[PDB]
């Protein structure tokens, strides 16, 4: 609604402190995300499938399904073009790296492969689109000859 | 440099005043339009009949926006209304009927388009009805090939116009709605028109797709009307109606004549047919598969009994049993199978006679087969007589039947020419190449193949085998086309190879084991003669021709290499290229046919079933020796048709409303409605 | 589907088998007469291929793979007409079987494989579950030690 | 109060009522399809059936059988059958916790903890249900 | 020549008043519809149905 | 293309076949007439494209 989101702020459920952002990102709404991210937010980091401490073992014991859905939701958020644009210094590199991760996860989480793969393709497309916006060749050079390493 | 851009084909521009008038008509501002209309009558400053760049005048803008009010305003004043009726019909805006009511040069419509034609082309039952209510008529399309018409013969004036005019007329006559509103028997009209349109498609190579589309439109219309039947009483009245005995599924027969496959394969039609086919076998469907199997077997085994019963006491319950269609099928198929079994027995020493006696007397098995053969032929006779040469010729299989029967007839004759004229006995080896007996044996063998292959026909009956047979039949046509191309390739290389090697032909005596040809242990003289070259190239396709056959005794290396090259290129062109291409062609076809396989199958099965529904049937070997009524029938038919049309028309309208997206024009109308309302309110409140 | 196609092929085979046997059975020869006392399509020099229906059926089957030589279509007495009809029948069989039916099978199988591919995973997983479930049970020990 | 007539069992000739097919079979056939087309509505099964999943499983099978017996109208019955099958998968897909998934897949209409419902699904060849990602995940753990 | 076209299975036609009544319903003019109904109750000139 | 054979489209396939055959057979005749006297009716016939 945007207007409504504004009003509410003015005054499933995989979480609640960050669920607004997680949903917005899924809603891929730049405006709403801009509003929400105004207040500092910190999505939890999806621990890798490898962990075995209660960190994950306990959860994977209480509710494996929820845990899995939770992680997918975090990634579905992190892989939102809007969020990458707003929060990442180098949007392209993030898309490259995240696409790689979302693929690995497809292999690991065989159950939700299609989901994790769609997200990967989404990231790949985003980067292509951002390149498509180049207009002169000076820009192309800056982009294709830049490194994130000192 | 810089290419300048100018308007090469200019046209009068609209005065600002005129431009405003048209703008108002587009926004729905009745007041301004009204004012301008009144002012113009005084100061003559705006050509009420002005036209936008796209050629749209005020009335046309109103019509498109569907503002009937502004339309009347314009019409009240003297606005040119040329072709306006046509634009309204196209937009399908009933209400613009005011155009019809009111009474007193760029057109998007060709000069031949009359109001009724366009209405039909749009298929709006309501608009068409309105027009039909007043005296309207559509020109009659001279029959195909009507050069005698002279007028049509006078197509030289404008072939394009003539062809278009014709398509337009047919595109109108083929409207489901007009057929429904104006035809006494809508179903037959669609069947006949569908046929004509198909034929026209062939004659008029160009415009073929259009005519074909129209034909399908007609074929669907008929199926759809049938689908609206709600009781079996109706389906009967419809399927048994005779245009003018009845109760003969007369209309179903006409459908087959006109190849209305969809109509025939309609679920309910099939259901009625099944009842008739499986008469005397209540719930043959629910019976266990094995149960059915056994019952079928039993019936088949008693075929001679049943046949005889009917031959003797037709009235007897047993005599009556054979008359049931499914039974005839069982009995008639059993008879054949036994005939084929007898054939097998003919070649198994059963009554094998000396192989050294020329002109042998007919063996016992042979005697037994005779009756069947004569019968088959007699049956075909009845087929041709009843159906007519054209009809009999129509069925491809009957051709097969013809060949098989002729071969058998020839076998019999040769047996006679041998029984007589060859009473003696000689070692088979001594027998000449054309000894009547040898030729007869060959012909019988050839027929034995055709007879057995005929069993494929029975596949249609099965729900599993039938569908496949149809698909195969379609793909076979493609193979035929390919064969034509291959034959040219084959002949091409045949000529070349014969042209190269005919010089080195050798005598059989010279050859080893006095064998000359490709069918010897040591293949030789493969390309010496054209006939052998053709054979050799054929067998090479299957890898049965060795490579050493491309060498010459004298060992002329150059010739040999050229010869091998030709053979090699032939192999590549045929096997690697042409063949793999046939596969591609067959594949494409398959997918295509696959979708309409059922309807192609059921149509076939129906024809098969309908064949037995006849009065006279008997297995091949055991053949041995008031106007008031019509009026009532027509009344009932018309009543049903009235109901079916009403149901159909309604259904179509519903489908359109629920399965048609909102187009841009709709947006524009909605916008105008809001705008017009706004202006009105603002004026009243202002 | 392949099975259905096979039924048609069989019918064709039977037909040509009956025909061929019908023409060459007049010219059957003894094994002793045959070189190396070998009679059949599986001898160094194929012989009496169409003499008997059983043999004719075998010969036609192997022809599908090109393992049947063409010299088998000639009778020793050398009756030209018969041999020609025989070769022509054999040839027509080859065309109908290899060029036509065989190729058609390819088309049919391509059509199905396409469809099956649409629901391959669900099918596989349903199957896999059934397998996994079988072991999920408790009554299970390997076959060698299965019996006390 | 509203009621949908219970369609007679497949092949119920005993009931002379089924012997009405002799008269206006077309109506008989249509009427039956209409009844099934209704009983197979996801929403009705949801509102009325006590065990929506099991009802769908069973109905989808009966509809398949009918597809065979009623040669004509086969396509319709088959479509209705798929509707039922998908409905069941969809309900399963709406599971959010393992506790739920286990309660559903191990429920025995009437031991428990034997994946009874999954077994019923395998019986009725409910492939989509058995292949649902979450369901496959549980099985793997086992 | 020309093929005359007529309505073969004819059906009763709506009077002008009746046509207007139904037309109002398609435009949603409650007032006119209401009036037509009331008048029909009095002068019995339109078959509401 | 089909000038000289108006209605060729309407012509029965057999009829067509017949016409084509005759012309082809007489090809030498038509070929010569043209050479001798293009103006000759026969000379005119070969000029038609079909
Ligand atoms: C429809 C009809 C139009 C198709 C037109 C053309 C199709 C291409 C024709 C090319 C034929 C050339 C082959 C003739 C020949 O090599 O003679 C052998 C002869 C036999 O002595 O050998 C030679 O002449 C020279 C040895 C070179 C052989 C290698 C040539 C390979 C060329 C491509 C082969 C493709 C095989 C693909 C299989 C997957
Ligand atoms: C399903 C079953 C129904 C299919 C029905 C019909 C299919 C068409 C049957 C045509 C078979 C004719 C061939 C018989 C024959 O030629 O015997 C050889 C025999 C062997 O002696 O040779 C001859 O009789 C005469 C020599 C002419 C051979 C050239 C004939 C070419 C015809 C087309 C061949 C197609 C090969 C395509 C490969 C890419
Ligand atoms: C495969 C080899 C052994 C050749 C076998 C030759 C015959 C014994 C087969 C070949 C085709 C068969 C026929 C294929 C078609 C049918 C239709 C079938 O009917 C149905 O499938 C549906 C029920 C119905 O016919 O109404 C009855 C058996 C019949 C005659 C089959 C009888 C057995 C036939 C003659
Ligand atoms: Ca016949």
């Amino acid at each position: 609604v945007v207007g409504a989101v504004d009003i509410l702020l003015n005054h499933y459920s995989t979480t609640m402190d960050v669920a607004p952002v997680i949903l917005a990102a899924h809603r891929n709404n730049y405006e709403i995300l801009t509003m929400l991210l105004k207040q500092d937010v910190s999505l939890p980091k999806p621990h890798a499938v490898g962990c075995e401490c209660t960190l994950c073992s306990a959860k994977n014991k209480k509710d494996s399904l929820r845990h899995s859905r939770f992680r997918l939701d975090i990634y579905r958020c992190l892989a939102s073009p809007a969020l990458i644009m707003l929060t990442e210094e180098d949007p392209i590199l993030r898309a490259f790296e995240l696409s790689a991760d979302l693929k690995e996860l497809s292999l690991v989480e065989v159950e939700f492969r299609n989901d994790y793969e769609e997200l990967a393709r989404q990231c790949k497309m985003f980067a292509k689109d951002l390149l498509a916006q180049a207009r002169n060749s000076r820009e192309l050079e800056v982009i294709l000859n830049h490194t994130s390493s000192d | 440099d810089r290419i300048p851009l100018q308007i090469v084909r200019a046209e009068t521009e609209l005065s600002a005043e005129e431009k405003a008038f048209l703008s108002a008509v587009e926004k729905g501002d009745y007041a301004t339009v009204k004012q301008a209309l009144q002012e113009a009558e005084i100061y003559y400053n705006v050509n009420i009949n002005c036209m936008d760049p796209l050629g749209r005048s005020a009335l046309l803008i109103a019509i498109e926006n569907e503002n009937l009010e502004i339309m009347e305003l314009l019409l009240n004043h003297s606005v040119y209304v040329g072709d306006a009726l046509l634009y309204a019909i196209r937009k399908e805006v009933v209400g613009a009927v005011e155009l019809l009511l009111s009474y007193r040069q760029f057109s998007e419509f060709t000069p031949d388009i009359t109001p009724i034609m366009l209405a039909a082309h749009t298929n709006n039952y309501e608009i068409i009805k309105l027009l039909v209510q007043k005296r309207v008529t559509i020109p009659r399309p001279h029959q195909i090939r009507c050069n005698c018409v002279e007028c049509v013969s006078s197509s030289e004036v404008d072939s394009l116009r003539h062809s278009r005019s014709r398509l337009n007329i047919y595109k109108a006559l083929a409207s489901p709605s007009l057929i429904a509103l104006s035809s006494e028997d809508p179903i037959l009209t669609a069947f006949r028109l569908g046929w004509e349109l198909k034929e026209l498609s062939k004659v008029e190579n160009e415009f073929k797709a259009e005519y074909e589309e129209l034909s399908q439109q007609c074929k669907l219309f008929a199926k759809d009307l049938l689908d609206q039947a709600r009781s079996s009483r109706e389906l009967e009245i419809i399927l048994n109606h005779r245009d003018d005995k009845y109760h003969d599924l007369a209309k179903l027969k006409v459908a087959i004549k006109y190849h209305q496959k969809e109509f025939v394969a309609q679920p309910n039609c099939q259901q009625l047919l099944a009842t008739l086919w499986y008469d005397g076998f209540p719930g043959w469907r629910r019976k266990h598969w094995v149960v059915k199997l056994l019952t079928c077997m039993t019936i088949g085994f008693l075929f001679p009994m049943l046949s005889i019963a009917y031959l003797i006491s037709p009235r007897s319950n047993l005599g009556l049993f054979i008359k049931k269609p499914f039974i005839k099928f069982i009995c008639h198929t059993a008879s054949y199978l036994t005939f084929l079994f007898m054939l097998l027995l003919a070649s198994q020493h059963i009554v094998r006679t000396d192989l050294h006696v020329q002109g042998p007397p007919p063996t016992v098995v042979e005697w037994m087969i005779l009756p069947w053969v004569l019968g088959f032929i007699w049956g075909e006779i009845k087929e041709m007589w009843d159906g007519g040469f054209t009809e009999y010729i129509h069925d491809w299989w009957n051709l097969m039947d013809f060949a098989m029967n002729s071969l058998y007839l020839a076998t019999i004759s040769l047996k006679i020419v041998a029984y007589v004229k060859y009473n003696g006995s000689r070692p088979r080896e001594e027998w000449e190449m054309w000894h009547p007996t040898l030729i007869a044996e060959a012909l019988f063998a050839i027929s034995n193949i055709l007879s057995s292959l005929r069993l494929i026909s029975l596949f249609t009956a099965n729900s599993h085998l039938g569908p496949l047979q149809i698909s195969l039949g379609r793909m076979l046509l493609d193979i035929l086309k390919f064969l034509f191309i291959y034959c040219l390739v084959l002949l091409a290389f045949a000529n070349g190879l014969n042209q190269l090697y005919f010089y080195y032909e050798t005598r059989a005596i010279d050859e080893p084991n006095n064998c000359k040809g490709i069918r010897c242990e040591k293949q030789n003289n493969a390309f010496s003669t054209l006939f052998e070259t053709l054979q050799s190239l054929f067998w090479s396709v299957f890898g049965l021709l060795n490579l050493y056959v491309t060498n010459v005794k004298a060992r002329h290396e150059f010739t040999e290499f050229v010869g091998a090259t030709m053979f090699g290129t032939y192999n590549v062109i045929s096997l690697v290229v042409l063949l793999n291409m046939l596969i591609a062609m067959m594949n494409n076809s398959y997918q295509l046919i696959a979708d309409h396989a059922d309807i192609e199958w059921k149509f076939a099965r129906t024809k098969l079933w309908m064949s037995y529904f006849d009065e006279g049937g008997t297995l091949p070997p055991p053949f041995n020796i008031r106007h008031a009524d019509s009026l009532i029938q027509n009344q009932h038919y018309q009543e049903v048709i009235r109901n079916l049309v009403k149901r159909y028309v309604a259904a179509m309208i519903r489908n359109s409303k629920t399965n048609e997206g909102l187009t841009e024009e709709n947006f524009k109308e909605l916008k105008q409605d809001i705008s017009s309302f706004r202006y009105e309110v603002l004026d009243l409140l202002g």
